[PDB]
């Protein structure tokens, strides 16, 4: 019963962002116009 | 329970200028 | 032979695949063959944050003032609740920028380290977390997949019991094994189940 | 002929996740359906 | 500073792609294969493990190929429906990555790899050697 | 498995006795000559059975065998039209019996009974294959020698055979047992006879034969 | 089952009667007393009237005689600091204990526990002794009842 | 009782008798060849070592050619002329029977053995391969 | 499930073969008990080495023919449906896309007027098939989506009725065939196949004893 | 070791009463000074005679 | 870094006159030293990049 074995020979690097929250915005001014 | 929203106050400032 | 100890390796590979295992489980376990975790049951009170039109594009987004009407808004009545939450959930609350730029939490401290036990949280990066691990959410547009789950908060002393009945215990199977090859049975007996719909919370995009 | 010196280091980087199994409440039971 | 790491683990060619080899394994006691691949598999590919005798008429040649039947541990479920050792090289093996394997039990003198029917068009991709130990006389 | 006790010889339709077969099963057949080897006192029975096979009715097989050789790996390709003598004139539908093909290769049967053998790799033997014109069978064999010089030529299985060396006789209850195979270009219908001499000894070394009769008959289905 | 469980507790419980004590042995022909130091024989009988905490003697006696009339066998282990006074006794739980034997004749060590439990306590034949033969590490008794055919140690209960 | 030896100490071919295959040496870090003769040869045969560097587009596979240089060892007297590395397999070495040759100090990531010049006629007859000693991954 | 205990031969106990009924579109699973025939020869029990063969003694050719087409992955993919409905007399087609025998890993609309379009499902390659049904008669329409590469192969256009490749089983313990039948959606009621089945023991030393036998399956509608 | 005077009188009656035989062992070191005491399993013990009696 | 990346240390620098080829007219020295490391799993250290 064989049974394999496997490697990989020339291995790959992972980027990846770094995505961060932005500057505030609310949920409507007060004072403001239409 | 059905989800519920969690309105919370917004930019509250003003209560005598109106803007242009 | 094989002078590495592979018994003892396997006694320590299994009380650890139980360990993760059993965490999995009180979370996402779906009815039969696995305890009802609280997170599919759905009876806490789930409260969803409004989205914020990005020059009127209204994408989700979840913001410093949402945390803390979700965590000050509990009846105190219930007493001491403690919040959970992904690793990422905090450093996304750690980095908060204001319209005119600086830092919400440390106002200049290039890390913002709070004492958590007096906070309340506790940290366990297994927790779906709302930033799809990292690289996602926390954008103008295009993140911020609406519906997530972002943290929880209860009494989890009475919101959520866990039962043990008879724990992980290990014995030579006799039978089925011979003068020259070994078979190995292991197994445990636990479960879990929620206390009070009513004492939990969620929080939602 | 040359035999290497077997250092004593065994690395492993396994995160298992975190504990989370003592907020929740704890009871022994006894024979199941409780 | 490396060694000549040839004597002391050896090594010879089973499966050049094209046709197969019979590699002696009496002077050794135990031994390896080494699968890897040059081109991109289409399909899962079995090649059948064969063991030889030596011949009557020379007692330094291999006489007919005979097949080496199948050694089960505990966890064997397939048994392969045959009662024959055999290889199965996946699909999804990049060609920069090799595979390792050997039967439980050896017998005979010889012993040679061939590509099962049906995967004879992809066997043409990969390459098989083996690797011994430690010589005996 | 057929089962006969047979007469001990004491003075108390046919004779022999009927046995069913169909075209490609290989079945197994007892004999408890208790009977008649229980009261010769002596060292029980002998494994010095022989059999002999006659046939009854033949209807002559209208397709012929036929026979072949190729090196190991090298592919063999061959007819299969001048084996089929037609009297009249008609098509011919080859087909190569899926249950009866080759064990160690593939064939590739063409339209016009033209076909391709590829032995399988370091593969070193005889193999056969029954092919199928009009319906009437027909066994092909080929050869595959480890390219040195040659292999012999194998003695073309007939209709219905007793292996080599299959039988097992249990001299202490008194059992003989055989394998009764039947080719698959067996014709239904007809009949053959399996006569059956089997030799006892007795305490000091001589033997005491015994010879029964059997007829085997070729149906279809059962 | 109610009338086995009756014989067992009032076996076990006259045994639980008696009372302990180091003493002169009547059979003393040893001039060369084995009393060692006559501080361990003190320490000992601490022990034997004190054994280890949240246990008294008498409980002890109770679950060596239930455990010896149960399966005829009877363990324990001991805590000996450094100078052959023992510091505590603990019976043994017979079910779920295994033991191993030497090449020669005997038995050498003793396994508590299936996986996590693997204290391979040293038998008393084996174990780092003192100058005048006691010992000065942790070791155990098996205590057994004969049977025929000898097999002193690997014989049926 | 044989090991699985495909892992720790794996092995390569480097030349079938038709075309070099450069093997990656990286991962490891000892090598040696096995040299193997399948016919009586007619003279003496030459083989130059070629090793390679990472490619310039693509860093895990083979750059040129370049030939790499020999080194004395203490005692050496034949000195091969342009200072470059070369192994010559005797005449009368007969089938059944493998040396076992490996360049001193390495050199770049692949290594290759080629059938030098006025010698690639009777080179189709022999088979090199490699097998590497550790990994260092 | 069906079960049939086969002849033990023996010499001892309308047509000969066994009948079995089966529903178009159907995938049963069937058990035959050698037990009578491979328990008197002491052996190692039965063997993995059984052979199949469907032979057909009423067909009635189909109406509508099949069609095969070709596309990559996620491009969309067009066809037609009105040249595979060769109508030797004039009659309308309400071309139908059955709902239940629908493509697997993708979707399809149907036309006004023998169109239809089959826009595979994003990230996804290998072969779809999905039953139409011209007039009450069935056919299928066999499509493979590639992965942009190169091409793909060609699917061998499911029979009438088949066994499956690779799910046959056997207990030697208890002597027992398992394997599978399943009939294709486009079988048409009232013919009947024939499956033929060589089961072949084993002696203590290796030799074989062969078995054959048959099975009458007959294509019958509503149950 | 591993056993006392009363377990060997117990071991000596039982075989005593099941086979009416009783077996033992000695291990005198040099000068009759004997050192140790076995019971002999009664059931699998085979002796082998003198010529005369 | 204590698990990251390992260093290894054998042996420190040494300095000695090369007997052979320094006559009574040159002189010649020799020195070196041995040592190395390697990189244990990187599953312990991220990079920040642009």
């Amino acid at each position: 019963m064989v049974k394999l074995n496997c490697r990989p020979l020339c291995q790959a690097p992972t980027a990846s962002r770094l995505v961060s929250p932005p500057c505030f915005i609310c949920r409507g001014v007060a004072p403001s116009a239409p | 329970a059905a989800p519920s929203r969690l309105v919370q106050p917004g930019c509250f400032i003003c209560r005598g200028v109106a803007v242009s | 032979e094989a002078n590495y100890d592979f018994l003892s390796f396997m006694i320590g590979a299994a009380q650890r695949s139980h360990r993760i295992n059993r965490n999995q489980a009180l979370m996402i376990g779906k009815g039969v063959n696995e305890p009802k975790g609280w997170l599919t049951e759905n009876c806490f009170p789930v409260f969803q944050t409004l989205p914020v039109d990005v020059n009127g594009t209204s994408t989700p987004a979840f913001l410093a003032q949402d945390w803390r009407r979700f965590v000050t808004s509990f009846p105190a009545e219930y007493g001491e609740a403690r919040s959970v939450m992904h690793q990422n959930v905090f450093g996304y609350l750690a980095a908060m920028v204001d319209a005119n730029g600086r830092f919400l939490f440390g106002d200049g401290d290039l890390t913002f380290t709070p004492d958590l036990v007096r906070e309340r949280i506790r940290i366990s990066n297994c927790l779906p977390d709302p930033t799809e691990g990292n690289t996602k959410g926390g954008t103008g547009q295009d993140a911020f997949a609406a519906g997530s789950f972002v943290a929880a908060q209860a009494a989890w002393k009475t919101a959520f019991y866990a039962v043990e009945k008879r724990p992980m215990f290990f014995e030579q199977y006799e039978g089925g094994s011979s003068a020259w090859c070994v078979k190995y049975q292991f197994g445990a007996e636990d479960g879990g189940f929620v206390g009070c719909c009513e004492h939990g919370r969620i929080l939602q995009i | 002929f040359f035999t290497p010196q077997v250092l004593a280091l065994e690395v492993d980087c396994n995160i298992e996740c975190a504990s989370l199994l003592d907020l929740y409440g704890q009871i022994e039971v006894s024979r199941s359906t409780f | 500073m490396n060694f000549n790491v040839g004597v002391d683990f050896p090594s010879f060619i089973a499966w050049d792609g094209e046709e197969s080899f019979p590699v002696k394994v009496d002077g050794f006691n135990q031994f390896g294969f080494t699968f890897k691949t040059i081109a991109a598999l289409t399909a899962a590919t079995t090649f059948n493990i064969f063991y030889h005798e030596p011949s009557d008429a020379d007692p330094c040649v291999p006489g007919p190929a005979i097949r080496v039947p199948e050694v089960p541990f505990c966890d064997t479920v397939l048994l392969s429906e045959d009662g024959l050792a055999a290889v199965t090289l996946p699909e999804t093996v990049t060609p920069d990555s090799f595979c390792a394997g050997t039967v439980p039990c050896m017998n005979g003198q010889w012993i040679s790899i061939a590509p099962a029917t049906g995967s004879e068009t992809n066997a043409a991709n990969v390459q098989i050697t083996v690797t011994m130990k430690g010589a005996t006389r | 498995m057929y089962f006969f006790s047979v007469d001990p010889r004491n003075g108390a339709s046919c004779c022999c006795e009927s046995i069913s077969a169909r075209p490609g099963e290989v079945n197994g057949v007892m004999v408890s000559y208790a009977a008649w080897s229980a009261p010769l006192r002596g060292h029980g029975l002998t494994n010095k059975t022989t059999f002999e096979i006659d046939g009854v009715s033949v209807t002559p097989p209208k397709v012929s065998n036929a026979f072949g050789r190729t090196k190991v790996g090298v592919v063999f390709e061959g007819t299969l039209s001048d084996l089929f003598p037609n009297p009249e004139g008609e098509q011919v539908e080859y087909e190569i019996s899926e249950l009866n093909g080759p064990s160690n290769g593939v064939v590739e049967l063409g339209a016009n009974g033209a076909f391709t053998y590829t032995p399988g790799a370091l593969f070193t033997g005889v193999d056969r294959f029954w092919f199928s014109i009009n319906g009437n069978i027909g066994e092909y064999v080929i050869s595959v020698d480890p390219t040195t010089s040659e292999l012999p030529q194998p003695p073309f299985t007939t209709p219905v055979y007793v292996p080599a060396a299959r039988r097992s006789v249990d001299p202490r209850t008194h059992v003989l047992k055989f394998v009764l195979g039947v080719s698959p270009a067996a014709i239904p219908g007809d009949v053959y006879r399996l006569t059956v001499r089997q030799v006892a000894i007795d305490c000091d070394g001589n033997e005491f034969v015994h010879i029964s009769c059997y007829d085997i008959s070729i149906g279809s289905c059962g | 089952h109610p009338v086995a469980f009756r014989c067992l507790d009032k076996l076990g419980l006259t045994v639980q009667s008696v009372k302990w004590d180091v003493g002169k042995d009547p059979q003393n022909t040893q001039v060369g007393d084995g009393g060692m130091s006559a501080s361990q024989r003190k320490a000992l009988q601490q022990i034997l009237q004190r054994p280890n905490p949240t246990m008294s003697g008498a409980q002890l006696r109770y679950s060596a005689a239930l455990s010896w009339a149960c399966f005829g066998r009877m363990a324990f282990k001991v805590s000996v600091m450094s100078d052959g006074s023992v510091n505590a006794i603990w019976p043994l739980g017979i079910p779920f204990l295994k033991q191993k034997f030497d090449r020669y004749g005997d038995v050498e060590s003793f396994q508590y526990g299936d996986e996590a439990g693997k204290e391979t306590i040293p038998s008393f034949t084996k174990v780092e002794k003192n100058d005048k033969g006691r010992p000065i590490k942790n070791y155990a008794f098996m205590i057994v009842k004969p049977s025929i055919n000898g097999a002193m140690n690997f014989d049926v209960q």
